[PDB]
RNA sequence: GGGGCCUGACUGCGAGGCCUGCAAGCCGAGCAGGGGCGAAAGCCGGGCCUAGUGAACCGGUGGUCCCGUGUGGAAGGGCCA
RNA sequence: CUGGUGUUGGCUCUUGGUCGCGCCUGCGUAGGAUAGGUGGGAGCCUGGCGCCGGUGAAAUCCACCCUGGCGCGGCUGGGGGCCUAACCCUCGGAUGGGGGGACAGCGCUUGGCGGGCAGUUUGACUGGGGCGG
RNA sequence: GCGUAGGGUUAGGCGGGACCUAAGGUGAAGCCGAAAGGCGUAGCCGAAGGGCAGCCGGUUAAUAUUCCGGCCCUUCCCGCA
RNA sequence: CGUAGGGAAACCGAGUCCGAACAGGGCGCGUCCGCGGCCGUGGACCCGAAACCGGGCGAGCUAGCCCUGGCCAGGGUGAAGCUGGGGUGAGACCCAGUGGAGGCCCGAACCGGUGGGGGAUGCAAACCCCUCGGAUGAGCUGGGGCUAGGAGUGAAAAGCUAACCGAGCCCGGAGAUAGCUGGUUCUCCCCGAAAUGACUUUAGGGUCAGCCUCAGGC
RNA sequence: GUGGUUCGUGGAGCCAUGGGGGAAUCUGGGCGGACCACCGCCUAAGGCUAAGUACUCCGGGUGACCGAUAGCGCACCAGUA
RNA sequence: GAGCCGGUAGCGGGCGUGGAUCCCUGGAUGUCCGAAUGGGGGAACCCGGCCGGCGGGAACGCCGGUCACCGCGCGCGCGGGGGGAACCUGGGGAACUGAAACAUCUCAGUACCCAGAGGAGAGGAAAGAGAAAUCGACUCCCUGAGUAGCGGCGAGCGAAAGGGGACCAGCCUAAACCGUCCGGCUUGUCCGGGCGGGGUCGGGGGCCCUCGGCCGAAUCCCCAGCCUAGCCGAA
RNA sequence: UUCAUG
RNA sequence: GCCCGGAUAGCUCAGUCGGUAGAGCAGGGGAUUUUUAAUCCCCGUGUCCUUGGUUCGAUUCCGAGUCCGGGCACCA
RNA sequence: CGCGGGGUGGAGCAGCCUGGUAGCUCGUCGGGCUCAUAACCCGAAGGUCGUCGGUUCAAAUCCGGCCCCCGCAACCA
């Protein structure tokens, strides 16, 4: 997916199991597969003018802190790079 | 999620009424069209610069 | 075959063998604890005998003077059933 | 495909667990008598007795309250709406206009269906092997 | 037609490029992908398709719509009207 | 490493453990090199798979499609129309003419390959001759392009995809694996088997015992 | 929900973290292998940090390394025909 | 320091003890392609624009500059782009094999692909390790040890502590607070934004009055020494 | 209102 | 292996949320009866699984046990 | 030629549970109905349970095995 202020996504096995498990009697594994677990994605849509992010939605609150902003600056048309590397 | 309010709202009305309101209402319809703001601790004391301003200094 | 009394269809072991490629399988006098029966000698560690079964592993269940990841304890293990 | 939560919101109409609240509920007898279970048991309104007498248990008053049901409400889980701001599709290009609309799309996760795809297994003696045993 | 050496392929007009697009590539913008990259608008590339100014004869050992002979024609640039 | 071992372990110790047991029984004392036999993991004695997977390279053959060009000699049948006539109330309809339609007919190029013959270390890793099928169409073909490996493409045969496709080729994992077949290279001397039992997803293999050899002790 | 570590769900800690809930800043917070209470240990969610170590296209020397089928695939005009 | 004009052998043609040939170091020219970078491209070719230059000329020419794209700060400027036999880190990541079948497992986080980076990379100063009123960054080697363990408890995989060594080193930042400044507003004796000053278990720091106080870089210029040509070298 | 044949 | 529900007549079942035991079908008898059904009226084949227990008296409530119908779950 | 499946009343079939408790429809016989046959109604009755041998206290039941009948196979060459 992407990142955009955090982390991109990461790859699980995912690991079946067809038993009873332990704490009642006999457990096992079945099949080690590759789930590839794509990171929680929301493109939202902030109004610096009209930008747009792929924040990760565990991440909405950070981006609004990030919009509670005045850095100082006007528009250039686009300028999520601003508002991007004026991140902490 | 509290804001503060800054405009009538029916359910939840007064000026500075900090309700938790549901984290969509807040970031959706209050934020886009101004009635609320986010209460954290700077913002909170960024209405309390105005809550000193008005409410001990009308008497 | 019948009658009486009962629980030895015990717990610890077991010299010695049989047998076998190992693993198994089988017999086992004797000693102790504690009983059964009998007056006592003795016999009884299942059935007249050779079939009626299943290594391991992983679990369960009941105990246990064992281990308990610094220490006390639990989790979970072992051991015995 | 599907539930849970995320993105994901607003305002309403209704079904249970609920926390206590309480006008109230319990009825084969002998008995003024809209009869519950157990205890306090010497009366309590401006007009009602308890021992009046008989009971397995005496009643009044008043709790613990059992069994519910009735409502009054928060912790509520649901199913039905309406809205528009998320989201999506759009529109002689629009900070806007529609329409869908908290649904879909998409994230995790539960369960399912799952030869569409994949990794494999499909024993041995056997008067060849298979069938049979 | 093999070996050695030497010659030989002459274009404003023929075919391509200083022109154009088709399928398809590439691709600013934009999108999406773990990275490689995959798409994709405009644009550009993309050709025996469109468009564009040439015919006839001779010459050596080889070239000739190229060289040369005749006639014609095209673009551009400058000057005059 | 070895000097202490028992036990599952606490632990105890020439003892330990099972146990109530001071019955009984189980178990109870060298290294470092060199060299050799052998074994383990190594590719492990060498050759050889069919294959599996990763990353690439190919649609100049062929299969399809897209764009753009071309090609199809010649005859023949004679459709709809259209024209005139017949007909009728008007028509439908029926005649002649005209017209030129077709996955139409014969047929060359062209495409193909039906039957036979030749060819068979060929002329040719698919040919030649005779004969055939299509030949204005679902045609053929040049150019420009797209699609690729469990994928393309397929008027489907599992065909085609660079001369062998039930999953291309090349490199890499990779010296894959092979209980299988082959092969194993100087000389002398001594001793010398087995093809049986048990057990095997085991029957051509293996473990153990039987038979064999070597060294030591008796 | 998984990966890493010896750890394959196990008694599963720890380190990472894809989803969800979601704190405090020293009477904080994490760890000492479920967990809990004592005793300790140590400060996450910011970054840099030589040295020693792996390597050998390269240059040199070294060889109980080869001597043209060997040694690199190439001692030669070879990654060539 | 006397022969040369490469692998010369041949035209004979020159050139050198006023110093050549060579070798090293530093420049210059480096056509065209290539990250290719003006645009196109079927690499080594075409087609340009702007400026400056040669009826050589206004048109075609050629020369010499400059013309990609991205990242960082104020149109303006410094980097990046690709390559490299292996080595390394991260993102992905098999399968044959082995288990005498096989699926968990093993092969293996191997090969391979991608990214990145450099002479190394990685990691790194403790929210560590785990039994010691202990060790004190990280890495590597040997031990630990095939141990502890993990394990269809099969196949197999397999540490870490401790202990020897090598090497040695610690540091910057909001472990808040003060001023600065484009603007924020409800002009707030104030929100966050950039710096700056503070800040790194006389447990830490900032703030509040005693008792005042310089060690040394990883950074920088230096210098040996090292190479990159060689030289003298006994009989 | 049922019900086949000599 | 746990978890539900049930044991009521010859059979299938409801239970005033303790004060009375019941349907429906079957069986029989009776009425009509061309045929058999259907219809109509009336009776039963009844320790309400077994005991223990709580209550004044138990199908009801409580536990144990047995058969009894399932649901899931492993299965070394 | 080898498996597996049946044999039960005149016929077609239930069956029969470790073995002891055998039937259903039609057919049959007798009656009733009918002028008479159908149909219908009422009473019963019928079977060595495929032969055979086996363990059994006892076989139709269970174990073989043999004869008819059924369903299957009889493949690779
Ligand atoms: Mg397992
Ligand atoms: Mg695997
Ligand atoms: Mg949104
Ligand atoms: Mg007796
Ligand atoms: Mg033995
Ligand atoms: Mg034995
Ligand atoms: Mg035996
Ligand atoms: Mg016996
Ligand atoms: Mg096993
Ligand atoms: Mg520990
Ligand atoms: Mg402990
Ligand atoms: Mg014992
Ligand atoms: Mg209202
Ligand atoms: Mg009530
Ligand atoms: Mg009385
Ligand atoms: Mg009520
Ligand atoms: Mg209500
Ligand atoms: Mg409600
Ligand atoms: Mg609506
Ligand atoms: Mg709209
Ligand atoms: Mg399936
Ligand atoms: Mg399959
Ligand atoms: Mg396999
Ligand atoms: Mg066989
Ligand atoms: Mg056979
Ligand atoms: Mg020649
Ligand atoms: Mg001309
Ligand atoms: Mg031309
Ligand atoms: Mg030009
Ligand atoms: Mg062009
Ligand atoms: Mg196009
Ligand atoms: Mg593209
Ligand atoms: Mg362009
Ligand atoms: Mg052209
Ligand atoms: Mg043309
Ligand atoms: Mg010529
Ligand atoms: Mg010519
Ligand atoms: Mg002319
Ligand atoms: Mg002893
Ligand atoms: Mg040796
Ligand atoms: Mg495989
Ligand atoms: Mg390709
Ligand atoms: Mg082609
Ligand atoms: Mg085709
Ligand atoms: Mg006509
Ligand atoms: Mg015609
Ligand atoms: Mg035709
Ligand atoms: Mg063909
Ligand atoms: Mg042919
Ligand atoms: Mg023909
Ligand atoms: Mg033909
Ligand atoms: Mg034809
Ligand atoms: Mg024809
Ligand atoms: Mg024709
Ligand atoms: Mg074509
Ligand atoms: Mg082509
Ligand atoms: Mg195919
Ligand atoms: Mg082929
Ligand atoms: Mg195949
Ligand atoms: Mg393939
Ligand atoms: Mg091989
Ligand atoms: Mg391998
Ligand atoms: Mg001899
Ligand atoms: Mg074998
Ligand atoms: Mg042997
Ligand atoms: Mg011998
Ligand atoms: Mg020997
Ligand atoms: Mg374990
Ligand atoms: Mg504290
Ligand atoms: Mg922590
Ligand atoms: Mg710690
Ligand atoms: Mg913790
Ligand atoms: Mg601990
Ligand atoms: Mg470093
Ligand atoms: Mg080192
Ligand atoms: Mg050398
Ligand atoms: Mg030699
Ligand atoms: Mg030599
Ligand atoms: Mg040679
Ligand atoms: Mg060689
Ligand atoms: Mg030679
Ligand atoms: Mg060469
Ligand atoms: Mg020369
Ligand atoms: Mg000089
Ligand atoms: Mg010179
Ligand atoms: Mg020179
Ligand atoms: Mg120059
Ligand atoms: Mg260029
Ligand atoms: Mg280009
Ligand atoms: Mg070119
Ligand atoms: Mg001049
Ligand atoms: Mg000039
Ligand atoms: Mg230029
Ligand atoms: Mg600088
Ligand atoms: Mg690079
Ligand atoms: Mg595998
Ligand atoms: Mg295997
Ligand atoms: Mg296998
Ligand atoms: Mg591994
Ligand atoms: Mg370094
Ligand atoms: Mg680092
Ligand atoms: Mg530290
Ligand atoms: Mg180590
Ligand atoms: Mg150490
Ligand atoms: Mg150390
Ligand atoms: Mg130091
Ligand atoms: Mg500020
Ligand atoms: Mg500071
Ligand atoms: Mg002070
Ligand atoms: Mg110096
Ligand atoms: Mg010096
Ligand atoms: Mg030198
Ligand atoms: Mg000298
Ligand atoms: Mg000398
Ligand atoms: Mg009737
Ligand atoms: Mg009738
Ligand atoms: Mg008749
Ligand atoms: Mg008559
Ligand atoms: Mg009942
Ligand atoms: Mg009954
Ligand atoms: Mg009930
Ligand atoms: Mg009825
Ligand atoms: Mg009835
Ligand atoms: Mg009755
Ligand atoms: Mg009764
Ligand atoms: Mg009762
Ligand atoms: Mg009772
Ligand atoms: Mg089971
Ligand atoms: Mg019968
Ligand atoms: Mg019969
Ligand atoms: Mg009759
Ligand atoms: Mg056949």
């Amino acid at each position: 997916s992407g990142k955009r202020p955090i982390v991109a996504n990461s790859i699980q096995r995912r690991g079946k199991a067809k038993r009873e498990g332990g704490v009642g009697k006999k457990t096992t594994g079945i099949s080690k597969r590759r789930q590839y677990p794509n990171l929680q994605k929301v493109r939202v849509r902030v109004a610096g003018q009209e930008i747009t992010f792929r924040v990760a939605a565990s991440h909405i609150p950070k981006v609004y802190e990030l919009v509670e902003r005045a850095k100082g600056l006007k528009l250039e048309g686009l300028s999520p790079k601003e508002i991007k590397k004026e991140l902490l | 999620m509290k804001v503060i309010l800054l405009e009538p709202l029916e359910n939840l009305g007064d000026v500075g009424q900090v309700v938790d309101v549901k984290p969509g209402y807040a970031r959706n319809y209050l934020l886009p069209r101004g009635l609320a703001v986010l209460a954290t601790e700077s913002n909170l004391k960024a209405l309390e610069a105005r809550i000193r301003a008005q409410a001990k200094r009308l008497a």
